[PDB]
RNA sequence: GGCAGCCGCGAAGCUACAUCCGCUGGAUUAUGGCUGAACCCUCUAAGUCAGAUCCAUGCUAGAACGCGGUGAUUUCUUUGCUCCACACAAUAUAGAUGGAUACGAAUAAGGCGUCCUUGUGGCGUCGCUGAACCAUAGCAGGCUAGCAACGGUGCACUUGGCGGAAAGGCCUUGGGUGCUUGCUGGCGAAUUGCAAUGUCAUUUUGCGUGGGGAUAAAUCAUUUGUAUACGACUUAGA
RNA sequence: CGUGGAGGUCAGUGACGAAGCCUAGACCGUAAGGUCGGGUCGAACGGCCUCUAGUGCAGAUCUUGGUGGUAGUAGCAGCGAAACCACAGCCAAGGCGGGAAUCAGCAUACCGAAGCAGAAUUCGGUAA
RNA sequence: AGAACUGGCGAUGCGGGAUGCCGAACGUAGAGUUAAGGUGCCGGAAUACACGCUCAAGACAAAAGGUGUUAG
RNA sequence: ACCAUCUAGUACUGGUUCCUGCCGAAGUUUCCCUCAGGAUAGCAG
């Protein structure tokens, strides 16, 4: 297994999400959460609102609860729920995670990953509605959400470039392979399986 | 008591801290988004009122209005900024090669003890050809959004003993910050003037620190929808020299401003009265927008300025006033 | 008037019956419509326009258990401070024991190679798991011989570009110097006795030399008066 | 099991150090406890079979004596207590309970309807 | 609001129900299977399989209505 | 009012001291006009 693992936030579900990272970290691995901000939850946009103001008004009075608008931080508490926190264990459990909105580096030039269990899209029922976080951050009092944007659309481009160099790379490797093929080594890999 | 303005915990020094700018406009010319100066004491001023429905509308009115004690901005370096998801970050800093004294000492509270090793080797890395100093200019074109130009108060041109220069950041107007650095950088130890950026009418704000009643007061305050009627020049004279009134005085109250304030520099009149007594140092900003009201909008001229001392109750306005009535004074003539 | 005050003028402060000022942008709802089924209709089911509650602008404080940049880094604690090279110890790990092995967008479709009369296009085809890809052979990895290429790669340099979000990394030209298991040979492995993780990573700190760099700042004092219940704050001075 | 005393025994131990006291050193008995080594000690004590009783303490607003915070506080740059003291306390609710130190206090309007011409009025919803 | 009665405490541990009825009634230990109660995390256990439901719930109000959804 | 004795009087609070093992309940009835008392009915040897 990797050192560490970046879980890629989109078109995810925080709680699918949250539930799998805090069982992973209490096993001792370091996980990192990107994309944040594009995290989604069942229910439509409404519903989620609510369920979130309310929780800001609910009192212990501010030693308690507190008005954290940062999205990431929202889902920093989703997952701190769902660990033995006020503990040892718990405590040096939450230090192998960190939340960032975006992707900022080095976290760009590494590869990402997602959880196949906690996509949005493959548990949601299909037709039925669902929250993007982002419009809800927003509404909360988040602000940097369009500055977010606009540094995430730095991310594509330039990426972009990369992609391309490497799939030319990859062009001229298979290639090679191609005209490699048919050679004794070849053909005695393919014999033996590979 | 007002929610907004509690607790009421004094500030934490004497300038008070600006955290707002008038947006960014990336189509306007390179200018600065506000003004540093000084408050003085407060006088009077009558004007007409061209307010068309008023009760005294096309009649002369007296106004309250404060005098700023404002010495000419010279600047001393420029800041950059970029946008990040953490919030505004100033990403580097410089300075226009040399400093002047009261520069300097703005980082010493022992000066005279000190052995004054102020901006020094600073500047013998900019005595060269450039390279690093140079290379920051360039750097902050490539990756700068907000562009904020630091400049001082020309402190020991103030009536004030503490020579101790005051500086602050300034937000540029003008957009393609290229140009904002550019114009920053051929404005290095430039002196800069009350009309290149500030005009006649404008609607300034003013944010200063409350009075100290010796906790009540010394807190800072903003003070907004406030209504230039005259840019003044001090350095000159005859500051008086309006349409009426042609007996040319000075701005200057009869054996000079109360307490303090004695102008020996540029100064501004300002509607109203500004937070915060004499001494203390005032920022002054365009107020973000300008109403389209006649109250913001309309232009106003001067007449009537009071010059009586204040040092008791207030009588000779001037002088040469003590004469005919007092027959003979053997003490003086 | 030395002692104890009284009639006119008036501050110095206490301190109001004195004066000015007190802002503009979004998403909604109740509500008014559009398209359009459920089954002609329908503001609603998929969406949408107008439109007061929530957030923005602004003001006030600033995590004293938040963050960025910047003025300078003891000339003798016997290089005192600082960054480096080598060099011996302590210190411990919230826990290596080959590689975090980089696009975006949709999930009632997207790639890959090609064509181009360049498009939401045509053709062949891939998924249905990483159950993979890069590497992996040598006393835990040595010496040396021969063949084919000057490819792969450990490392000291050098030309240049990119990365400001937490850029602190990505490389790029040219040789230099080892290995090369791409191929074919000659050397030593033993005794740890049938195994005892059989010790190979750095996190921090301490002491011994040489290769450079710079040599300052704060408190009290003195005092200030914008401040001032007392602290505190604001200053001037080799 | 153990403490005070008594009958018989160990021809028992002990100024070459017994009683008592401490032990973050050990052993045994699961228990009342016993044993050993070490630091002080300076004059008598221990096991065994029996007898005997003023024989085992955490309480009793217990008795006698000693000792802490309070506290260098009121107090008289001084001189030095008392009261009180199991220990608690920052609140969300139910089983009657989510951080240094000192200085300063104890409502208006927005929609739809009325034979609402205008003025003006009433009603159903939003909202304090 | 008294009441004639049959199981259970008082003297009752332990597991479960966040905490106050179910299981089970007790020497000190090693090994294996279970009761109640559970298998997304806190919480040791399958984000197990299969048939439909539900858009706001879900771990005294059921007297009545819904152009809410699915069956005879 | 105080001083010493009869008086250490007149039945409701508080406390009731070392250890281990075994057995081990009851809370109700009987007989007198009850709460005051006992014969016992039952449980436990």
């Amino acid at each position: 297994v990797e050192p560490v693992v970046v879980i890629d936030g989109k078109g995810h579900l925080v709680g699918r999400l949250a539930s799998v990272v805090a069982k992973q970290l209490l096993n001792g691995q370091k996980i990192v959460v990107v994309r944040a901000e594009e995290l989604n939850i069942s229910g439509e946009f409404f519903r989620n609102k609510l369920k979130y103001h309310d929780f800001l008004r609910k009192a212990t009075k501010t030693r308690g609860p507190f008005h954290f608008r940062a999205p990431s931080r929202i889902f920093y508490k989703a997952l701190r729920g769902m660990v033995s926190h006020k503990t040892a264990r718990g405590k040096a459990a939450l230090e192998r995670l960190k939340v960032f909105e975006g992707i900022p580096p080095p976290y760009d030039k590494k590869k990402r990953v997602v959880v196949p269990q906690a996509l949005r899209v493959l548990r949601l029922k299909p037709g039925r509605k669902y929250t993007t976080l982002g419009k809800l951050s927003t509404s909360v009092g988040w602000k940097y959400e369009d500055v977010v944007a606009k540094l995430e659309a730095k991310r594509k481009v330039s990426s972009a470039e990369y992609y391309a160099k490497k799939r030319a790379f990859t062009k001229k490797v298979a290639s090679a392979n191609a005209t490699a093929a048919e050679s004794d080594v070849a053909k005695q890999l393919a014999a033996l399986g590979y | 008591g007002h929610l907004g303005f509690l607790p009421r915990k004094r500030a934490a020094s004497i300038r008070a801290r600006v955290k707002a700018f008038p947006k960014d406009d990336r189509s306007k010319p390179v200018a600065l988004t506000s003004f540093l100066g000084y408050k003085a004491g407060m006088t009077t001023i009558v004007r007409d009122l061209d307010r068309p429905g008023s009760k005294f509308h096309k009649r002369e009115v007296v106004e309250a209005v404060t005098v700023v004690d404002t010495p000419p901005v010279v600047v001393v370096g420029v800041v950059g900024y970029v946008e990040t998801p953490r919030g505004l970050r100033s990403l580097t800093t410089v300075w226009a090669e040399h400093l002047s004294d009261e520069v300097k000492r703005r980082f010493y509270k022992n000066w005279y003890k000190s052995k004054k090793k102020a901006f020094t080797k600073y500047s013998a890395k900019y005595a060269q050809d450039g390279a690093g100093i140079e290379r920051e200019l360039a750097r902050i074109k490539k990756y700068a959004s907000v562009v904020r130009v630091l400049v001082h108060t020309q402190i020991r041109k103030t009536p004030l003993a503490q020579k101790k220069a005051h500086l602050a950041e300034i937000q540029l107007n003008g957009g393609s910050i290229s140009e904002k650095v550019d114009w920053a950088r051929e404005h290095f130890e430039k002196t800069v003037a009350v009309d290149s950026v500030f005009e006649q009418n404008e609607m300034i704000d003013a944010i200063a620190v409350t009075k100290g009643h010796g906790q009540r007061g010394y807190h800072s305050r903003t003070s907004i929808n406030h209504k230039i009627y005259r840019v003044g020049k001090g350095d000159d004279e005859a500051n008086g020299a309006t349409s009426f009134d042609r007996t040319k005085k000075t701005i200057t109250p009869m054996g000079g401003f109360v307490h303090y304030g004695e102008i020996k520099n540029d100064f501004i009149m300002v509607k109203g009265c500004i937070p915060g007594n004499r001494k203390r140092i005032v920022t002054l900003r365009k107020s973000l927008y300008t109403n389209t009201s006649r109250k913001a909008l309309e232009e106003v001229s001067l007449k009537w300025i009071d010059t009586a001392s204040k040092f008791g109750k207030g009588r000779f306005q001037t002088p040469a006033e003590k004469h005919a009535f007092m027959g003979t004074l053997k003490k003086d003539l």
